[PDB]
C-alpha cells in the first residue's frame, strides 16, 4: 500500500535535477550555460530539488498512515472509516421481504440485553409472517346520509391495507417464562416497522405432547451407553422441530460463499442463517413427516437395528395421515412436543416410551444426568462490526524553511540587515509557499476524503516560518496579508462570502464519494440558499448507511428516511439532516395517513359496560393527570390505540389507562366523570362513530378577486378551513359546505398515503412558475420513490403553516396519539 | 489517492472481488468408424478444439460415459389435431431435411 | 423427486435393490448377507437412500404363501431357503 | 547493521554518509529514512539514534 | 421450450403394436422444456419390419396431451444423435473474447 | 438486492434477465393518485434478438418468460405489493416531411 518501492528511483534528487537541468537548457540556454556546482543559481534550484524531493516522498508513504488524523482527533470505535461503513452495514438490508422477518426475528436472543435471568437461550424456533387473511380484513363503514365512519355494519365498505400476522413457535425454554420474550419482541417491532404496514395481531402456537414409540436394538461391543441415549434424543428432537442452522462469517467463507452472498437480508449479531426450512402455513392443519427418522437412527454408531416406530397415547390434535405410515397432522394453532415437559426424565423413566436393547435380552437404563452430561451446548455465535483499525500518524504536515539548507555564505543564517539579505529572503519566500502547501495539502487528506463530519477547506495552506526564527523577522510586516490570501484560496466560506470556485470544486469531491454507493449529487440550486444547499449534499454523503439500511423503517418522533432522500435529491431543506431537529422549522414535513387510525376493537364492548374501579392519579413534575378505569373480565380483549375520541393507553392488568394531555375535554370534566362514578352512573364502549366526514368553512375572498359574475363567487383557504385535496372541476356542492356527491368519501385514503405538506414561501418568486416547476420535482423525485406509495401535495401558507408545525411537532413528541393534536392534524388534510 | 482510497474500501473493507469467468459447454455427435460395433467414450475424454486468438489451445472435458453405435436418425413425422394432418418434416430415405 | 417420472423411478429402484439384496446376481462384487432376514426399517432407510426418492409412504413384504406382514415385520428364512425379492 | 547517533545541525545526506561509511556498499538517503520509518527527510530530533542495514 | 408438455413414450414392436417406453427413458430435457440429452435402451422386441410405419427403421412414438395454445409447444432446432456433452478446461489462461 | 424503488426493480430485473432491452415504469403523475394502485404496473420492451415472434420493430415476449420475472422480482419484494410485467402497446406515429436533398 506504499508506492516507495515502485518509485523510490524517481523520488531521488538526482532524478529530479536532470529534469530541471534540462529546462533550463531547453528556456535559456544561450543566457544561462554555467550549470555546475558553483553557479550561485544552481545552488538556489539544487536547495528548491531537495525540498521536491522532500515533498514527493512524503507522498509515498503507506495508503493507511495517510488517511490517518492526529491521535487526538480518532474517534473512539471507528477506523479508517466510520463503523457504520462496513460490511454488515453496507452490504445487508431492513426487514424488507416476509422472509427478511423470519431471519431478524429468529436471531433474538436471551443475552441480547440486560436480562432478569441467566438463561442463554433463543426464543422462537420458527416465526411465519403473512399478510392478513381476506376474512379477518380490516374493514369500517361510512354512512351515506348520516355522513360519518363506524366500525359496525346505505352503508358501503372500505377497507385499509397492510396488517401482518405474527405466528410464533416458541423455544422449551421461552414456554417456561414469556415475560421476558413478549417485552423484546414488542420493542423489535415497534423500530421495524415499515412504511403503511403494521402487525394487527399476534398468535403463540400451543404445544401438544407427541410421545413417540420408540425401539432401538444395539450392537454387542458398545462401550458407552449414556452417549448412545444423548444421540438418540439430539437426533429425534431435530427432526420433529428442526432449528435453524447458523455459521459464523468465517465458517461462511470456508463453505465457499463470498461477501456479497454473506451480508444478504438483515443484519444477523449471532451468526447467518443461509438457508431456511420451508415456510409453513399456520392458517390451516400442517403435517409431521418422520419417515427419514429411520434412516437417521441407523447411522448412529453403536445402533444396530429399529424395530419400532409409532405413535403412542395421543389426544384428537394429533391424527395419522392418510396412507402414510410414519406422517401425522397436528391440529391448526397447535405444534408437535417431543416427549412432554420433561423428555429426559421421561426416557430415564421405567414407563419409557423409548426402548434400548443390547445382547438380545439386555435392557439399558441410564439416569437423567447421564444424559445431560452428555449433551453438549452450541456455542454463542456474535458477529462484531468489521474495522479497518487506525494506522500510525506521521508528521507529514511538518515543514522545514529550505533556506536553511544554503551555505552560511549566502547571509540567510543570520538576522537581515542589508538590502541584498533581504531580497534574497524575499525572492525564495514565494518557494517556500509553494512547498509548504504542498505538505499541507497531504496533511489534509483525511479530511479531504471524509465521508462524515467535512470541513471548511478544500486545499491545503500555511505559513511556512516558525516564531523566533530568522525567516519570520524578515516577513514579519507581511505575513497578515499574505495569511489572509492563503485563506482566502482555500476556505469554500470566508468572511467575503461564497467562493465560487472552492464552491464548485467541493460539490465535484462530494459527487465523486457519492459514486462509491451508487447515487450522485443533486442539480445545482436556482433560487435556493448556497449553504443550506451544502448541508443537505454533505448530510446526504454522511448518512448514506443508516438511509439505505432504512430505506422503508418508519418512527415516531424521528425524521423518515423517506423525507431525508426527497430532500436531498431536490437539495432543499438541510436541516432535517441532525438529529433532534425538533425547532429548525423544516421546509416540508411527511405524514403517514395510517397513523391517523384506531385499531380495531372486540365485538363484546360495543355494547355499555360499568366499571369496577375507578381512580384518578396526578402525574409527577407535570400538570397532566392519568384516568385509571378498571374492569374485570377483559385479560387480552384490550389493545393499546382502541378508541369522544379517548384511546386505551395501558393494558396492565385489568385496568386500562386514559390520559388528561391526548384530550382536553377529559381535562374539564374529570370532576363530573368523578361524581358520575361516585353515584355509578358512569358508561363507556367502543365509540359507535370514530371519526366523520370532511366539511370546509365558508370563508369568501378579497374583492379584488371577486371578478366573477352574480352567481361567481370566489372562496379562499383559510387557517380555520383548510383548501381541498382532492378538488375537480364541474363538482357539485352544497352549502359550512361539503361536496354533495360522496364518491371522494368512498375513494380509499388511508392505504399506503402518504401526504407531504409544503410551505408556499418557497415557489414565492416572480419568474418561477409554481405548477411547471412543481411537475418537474416531481419527475426527479419519481425514479427513487417507493413504487407501491402515493403522495398528496398541500400547499400552505407560511402564516398556517407555523401553526401545523407546531401541532405535528407537539402530536409526535406525545408519541403520536389520537387525540386533539391527532384530530386536529385529520382536519388540516 | 482517490483511485486507490475506493480500492481499499471495496476490497479491503467490505472484502469484495471481482467475479471470474465461467467454462462454456458444447454438444458433440459421435460418429464410429465401420469396424466397431459398439465403443465407450469414459467420462473425462478430451476434445480438441484449435487455438483462440492468441494461440492458447482450447479443450473440452467429456461429462458422462457415452455408449456410441453405428445408427443415426434418419425420419421425424407427426400429426396434429384440427380431423388430422400429418407432415414430414425430415427424413434420409426422401430427400426431405430440417429447415 | 419431483420432475422425474414415476415409471422410471420404479426402474431404476428395482435394479438397485436387486444388486443389494441379490448380491449373486451382479458378478458378485459386494459381501452382503447370505440371504438370512430382510428386516423391514433397514430396508426401509435403503429404499429412501436413492437420490430419486423422496419419502416412502407405505411399504409391505409378503412371503410366497404366507399373508402379508404388518407394518415394522421383518421376514425369516428356514435353514434351506434364500430369499429373492420379486415385483 | 550499523547505528549512528544524531548531533546538532546534521542533515539526511549527512547521515548517511556517516552511517554508509562502514557499510560495505553504503547508504543513499531515501534508503535511510525508509529504514528508520520517517515521517520527512528532517524528521529527527538531536540526540536520537538512527540504524542502517546493508 | 415454454412449457413442460405431458408426454408418453412408446416403441415399435414386432407384434405391430406400441410397446410402453416410459420406463427406460432418462429424460434430461424436462418433458421436451429446455436443451439437454436424452437416453433411452432400446428393447429386445423392437422390430424394423411391421408395417405400421415405413420398415427398414426402428421407430419410436411420443404421445402429447393436446394443448390448446399452439405457441406453447417448443421450437426445436436439431436432434444430434450419438451426443455427449463437453465443458472447457483451463478457462483462467482463455482470453475473454472467446466468452463473448 | 431488494426492491423499494420504481428504480430498483429496473436495475434488478435488467441484470438478471438478458432478454430485457428497457423496462418503464408509470409517469409521476400517477404518484399522486388519491384511491392507490393495488398492483404495480410495469412495461417491459424486449431485445429483437429475443422476441418470440416475427415482427423486429414490434418485440413480444411469451407470457411464460413474463411470468417467470414477475416470479423472480417478487421474491424480493415487500409480500403487500403485486407487480405485473406485460408486453408493450405500440402506437404508430405517421411521421412525414418535405425535403431538399
Amino acid at each position: 500500500d506504499a508506492l516507495f518501492p515502485i518509485v523510490k528511483d524517481d523520488i531521488a534528487f538526482e532524478t529530479l535535477l536532470t529534469q530541471a537541468k534540462t529546462v533550463i537548457e531547453q528556456q535559456s540556454g544561450q543566457l544561462w550555460s554555467n550549470t555546475e556546482e558553483n553557479d550561485p543559481g544552481i545552488t538556489l534550484l539544487e536547495a528548491c530539488c531537495y525540498g521536491a524531493s522532500d515533498l514527493a516522498y512524503r507522498h509515498s508513504l503507506p495508503l493507511r498512515d495517510l488517511l490517518t488524523p492526529e491521535k487526538q482527533e480518532q474517534t473512539l470505535g471507528d477506523g479508517i472509516f466510520p463503523q457504520e461503513f462496513g460490511p454488515q452495514q453496507m452490504l445487508t438490508c431492513g426487514p424488507i421481504t416476509a422472509e427478511d422477518y423470519r431471519r431478524a426475528l429468529l436471531d433474538l436472543h436471551s443475552s441480547d440485553t440486560d436480562n432478569e435471568t441467566s438463561e442463554d437461550y433463543f426464543f422462537f424456533n420458527d416465526v411465519r409472517l403473512i399478510c392478513e387473511p381476506e376474512s379477518e380484513r380490516y374493514k369500517y363503514w361510512y354512512n351515506k346520509e348520516s355522513r360519518e365512519y363506524s366500525f359496525i355494519q346505505e352503508q358501503l365498505q372500505l377497507t385499509l391495507r397492510g396488517n401482518y400476522w405474527l405466528y410464533l413457535l416458541p423455544n422449551r425454554e421461552t414456554e417456561d417464562d414469556k415475560t421476558l420474550t413478549q417485552k423484546r419482541l414488542n420493542d423489535f417491532l415497534k423500530d421495524n416497522r415499515n412504511l403503511g404496514e403494521s402487525v394487527s395481531k399476534i398468535i403463540w402456537l400451543q404445544p401438544v405432547d407427541f410421545l413417540l414409540q420408540l425401539d432401538i436394538e444395539l450392537d454387542d461391543d458398545v462401550s458407552d451407553l449414556a452417549d448412545i441415549f444423548a444421540q438418540v434424543y439430539m437426533t429425534t428432537e431435530q427432526m420433529v422441530l428442526t432449528s435453524p442452522l447458523r455459521y459464523s462469517t468465517q465458517a461462511m467463507i470456508e463453505q465457499g460463499y463470498s461477501n456479497e452472498e454473506i451480508f444478504e437480508g438483515p443484519y444477523l449479531h449471532h451468526g447467518w442463517i443461509p438457508e431456511l426450512s420451508a415456510a409453513k402455513d399456520y392458517t390451516k392443519p400442517t403435517e409431521l413427516k418422520l419417515s427419514h427418522l429411520a434412516n437417521r437412527l441407523l447411522a448412529i454408531p453403536g445402533v444396530q437395528n429399529i424395530t419400532r416406530l409409532a405413535l403412542g397415547k395421543h389426544d384428537e390434535n394429533i391424527s395419522p395421515l392418510a396412507d402414510d405410515s410414519w406422517s401425522w397432522t397436528i391440529a391448526q394453532g397447535y405444534y408437535p412436543r417431543l416427549w412432554g415437559n420433561d423428555p429426559l426424565d421421561l426416557i430415564s423413566s421405567s414407563a419409557s416410551p423409548l426402548t434400548i436393547t443390547a445382547k438380545g435380552g439386555v435392557k439399558i437404563t441410564v439416569s437423567k444426568q447421564d444424559i445431560e452430561n452428555k449433551i453438549i451446548a452450541e456455542p454463542l455465535i456474535e458477529t462484531q462490526p468489521e474495522l479497518l483499525n487506525w494506522g500510525k500518524h506521521r508528521k507529514v504536515l511538518d515543514y522545514y524553511p529550505v533556506s536553511n539548507k544554503l551555505p552560511a555564505c549566502y547571509g540567510l543564517q543570520t538576522y537581515a540587515e542589508t538590502q541584498q539579505q533581504v531580497h534574497l529572503h524575499q525572492f525564495m519566500l514565494p518557494f517556500e509557499q509553494m512547498l509548504a502547501n504542498g505538505c499541507a495539502e497531504l496533511a489534509l487528506l483525511p479530511k479531504l476524503l471524509a465521508f462524515k463530519q467535512r470541513g471548511n477547506t478544500v486545499y491545503g495552506t500555511q505559513w511556512p516560518f516558525k516564531a523566533n526564527t530568522v525567516g519570520q523577522q524578515v516577513h514579519q510586516e507581511i505575513m497578515p496579508d499574505l495569511i489572509k490570501q492563503l485563506n482566502n484560496d482555500s476556505q469554500i466560506n470566508s468572511d467575503d462570502g461564497i467562493h465560487s470556485q472552492n464552491y464548485t470544486k467541493e460539490l465535484s469531491i462530494l459527487n465523486y464519494l457519492l459514486e462509491y454507493f451508487g447515487t450522485h449529487r443533486a442539480a445545482r440550486p436556482l433560487t435556493l440558499d448556497s449553504l443550506d444547499f451544502l448541508s443537505t449534499q454533505r448530510g446526504y454523503l454522511a448518512q448514506q448507511p443508516e438511509l439505505t439500511y432504512q430505506r422503508n423503517n418508519i418512527r415516531i418522533d424521528k425524521v423518515s428516511a423517506l423525507q431525508k432522500r426527497i430532500a436531498a435529491r431536490l437539495g432543499l431543506g438541510g436541516k432535517c439532516f441532525e438529529e433532534t431537529s425538533k425547532l429548525d422549522e423544516l421546509p416540508f414535513y411527511l405524514i403517514e395517513h395510517r397513523q391517523l387510525l384506531p385499531v380495531k376493537p372486540d365485538t363484546k364492548f360495543d355494547k355499555e359496560q360499568k366499571p369496577d374501579k375507578l381512580k384518578i392519579k396526578s402525574v409527577p413534575n407535570s400538570k397532566n393527570q392519568q384516568l385509571i378505569i378498571t374492569q374485570n373480565g377483559t385479560t387480552g380483549q384490550l389493545l393499546y390505540g382502541q378508541v369522544r375520541g379517548q384511546m386505551i393507553t395501558d393494558i396492565t392488568g385489568e385496568s386500562f389507562i386514559l390520559d388528561t394531555r391526548n384530550s382536553t375535554a377529559l381535562a374539564r370534566s374529570l370532576i363530573d366523570v368523578q361524581n358520575a362514578y361516585n353515584d355509578g352512573n358512569l358508561y363507556w364502549c367502543n365509540s359507535p362513530v370514530w371519526m366523520e366526514d370532511m366539511d370546509y368553512q365558508l370563508v369568501y375572498a378579497s374583492e379584488i378577486y371577486q371578478t366573477g359574475t352574480e352567481n361567481e363567487r370566489w372562496i379562499t383557504s383559510s387557517p380555520q378551513s383548510p383548501f381541498p385535496a382532492m378538488i375537480e372541476e364541474n363538482d357539485e356542492i352544497t352549502l359550512r359546505w361539503y361536496f354533495s356527491s360522496e364518491k371522494y368519501a368512498l375513494a380509499d385514503r388511508f392505504s399506503f398515503v402518504v401526504s407531504m405538506v409544503i410551505n408556499s414561501q418557497l415557489v414565492k418568486n416572480d419568474d418561477v412558475d409554481p405548477y411547471k416547476l412543481e411537475s418537474w420535482a416531481k419527475t426527479e423525485i419519481l425514479a427513487e420513490f417507493p413504487a407501491h406509495l402515493s403522495m398528496i401535495i398541500h400547499w400552505l401558507s407560511p402564516e398556517d403553516f407555523k401553526d401545523f408545525v407546531s401541532t405535528y411537532q407537539r402530536w409526535q413528541n406525545n408519541g403520536a396519539p389520537l387525540g386533539d393534536e391527532a384530530y386536529h392534524v385529520l382536519e388540516t388534510l | 489517492f482517490p483511485a486507490r482510497h475506493r480500492d481499499l474500501y471495496y476490497r479491503e473493507l467490505l472484502g469484495l472481488s471481482p467475479r471470474k469467468a465461467q467454462a462454456d459447454s458444447v454438444a458433440l455427435g459421435i460418429t464410429l468408424n465401420t469396424d466397431n460395433a459398439e465403443y465407450l467414450i469414459p467420462k473425462g475424454t478430451l476434445f480438441d478444439a484449435g487455438q483462440d486468438s492468441v494461440g492458447n489451445p482450447l479443450q473440452y472435458t467429456s461429462e458422462t460415459d457415452l455408449l456410441a453405435n453405428q445408427g443415426e436418425l434418419t425420419d421425424l413425422r407427426w400429426y396434429r389435431k384440427d380431423s388430422w394432418q400429418s407432415t414430414i418434416p425430415l427424413s434420409l430415405s426422401d430427400n426431405i431435411a430440417l429447415p | 423427486v419431483t420432475g422425474i417420472n414415476p415409471d422410471y423411478g420404479r426402474h431404476q429402484l428395482q435394479q438397485e435393490l436387486s444388486r443389494k439384496y441379490m448380491p449373486w446376481a451382479e458378478d458378485s462384487a459386494i459381501g452382503v448377507t447370505t440371504g438370512n432376514r430382510i428386516d423391514y426399517y433397514p430396508l426401509l432407510a435403503t429404499i429412501q437412500q436413492s437420490p430419486l426418492v423422496e419419502r416412502v409412504t407405505n411399504l409391505t413384504l409378503k412371503k410366497s404363501s404366507q399373508t402379508a406382514g404388518a407394518v415394522g415385520d421383518s421376514v425369516e428364512a428356514a435353514d434351506n431357503e434364500v430369499l429373492i425379492l420379486v415385483w | 547493521v550499523t547505528t549512528v547517533s544524531v548531533t546538532d545541525m546534521l542533515t539526511l545526506p549527512l547521515i548517511a554518509l556517516g552511517a554508509g561509511a562502514s557499510l560495505a556498499s553504503g547508504i543513499d538517503y531515501l534508503s535511510l529514512a525508509w529504514q528508520n520509518d520517517l515521517d520527512n527527510l528532517d524528521d529527527f530530533t538531536p540526540g536520537q539514534t538512527l540504524q542502517a542495514q546493508e | 421450450g415454454f412449457k413442460a408438455l405431458n408426454l408418453s413414450w412408446f416403441y415399435l414392436n414386432q407384434s405391430n403394436t406400441w410397446g410402453s417406453l416410459d420406463q427406460l427413458v432418462d429424460d434430461q430435457t424436462h418433458n421436451l422444456f429446455d436443451q439437454g440429452t436424452w437416453r433411452t435402451l432400446l428393447p429386445q422386441d423392437a422390430s424394423n419390419q411391421a408395417t405400421l410405419m415405413p420398415t427398414g427403421r426402428y421407430w419410436l412414438k411420443a404421445e402429447i396431451t393436446h394443448q390448446a395454445e399452439s405457441q406453447d409447444y417448443p421450437k426445436i432446432k436439431g436432434i444430434l444423435y450419438n451426443a455427449a456433452t463437453a465443458t472447457l478446461i483451463n478457462a483462467e489462461l482463455v482470453e475473454t473474447d472467446h466468452f463473448i | 438486492n431488494r426492491v423499494l424503488s420504481w428504480d430498483n426493480i429496473v436495475t434488478l430485473l435488467k441484470e438478471q434477465f438478458v432478454s430485457l432491452f428497457d423496462v418503464k415504469y408509470p409517469s409521476a403523475s400517477e404518484l399522486t393518485k388519491i384511491p392507490a394502485q393495488k398492483e404495480q404496473q410495469l412495461i417491459a420492451i424486449p431485445d429483437s434478438r429475443y422476441k418470440d415472434n416475427d415482427d423486429a420493430l414490434r418485440p413480444i415476449l411469451n407470457p411464460a418468460r413474463l411470468a417467470e420475472m414477475v416470479d423472480w422480482i417478487s421474491q424480493l419484494s415487500s409480500p403487500w405489493t403485486t407487480l405485473k410485467i406485460n408486453n408493450p402497446t405500440y402506437v404508430d406515429v405517421l411521421i412525414s416531411y418535405q425535403l431538399v436533398f
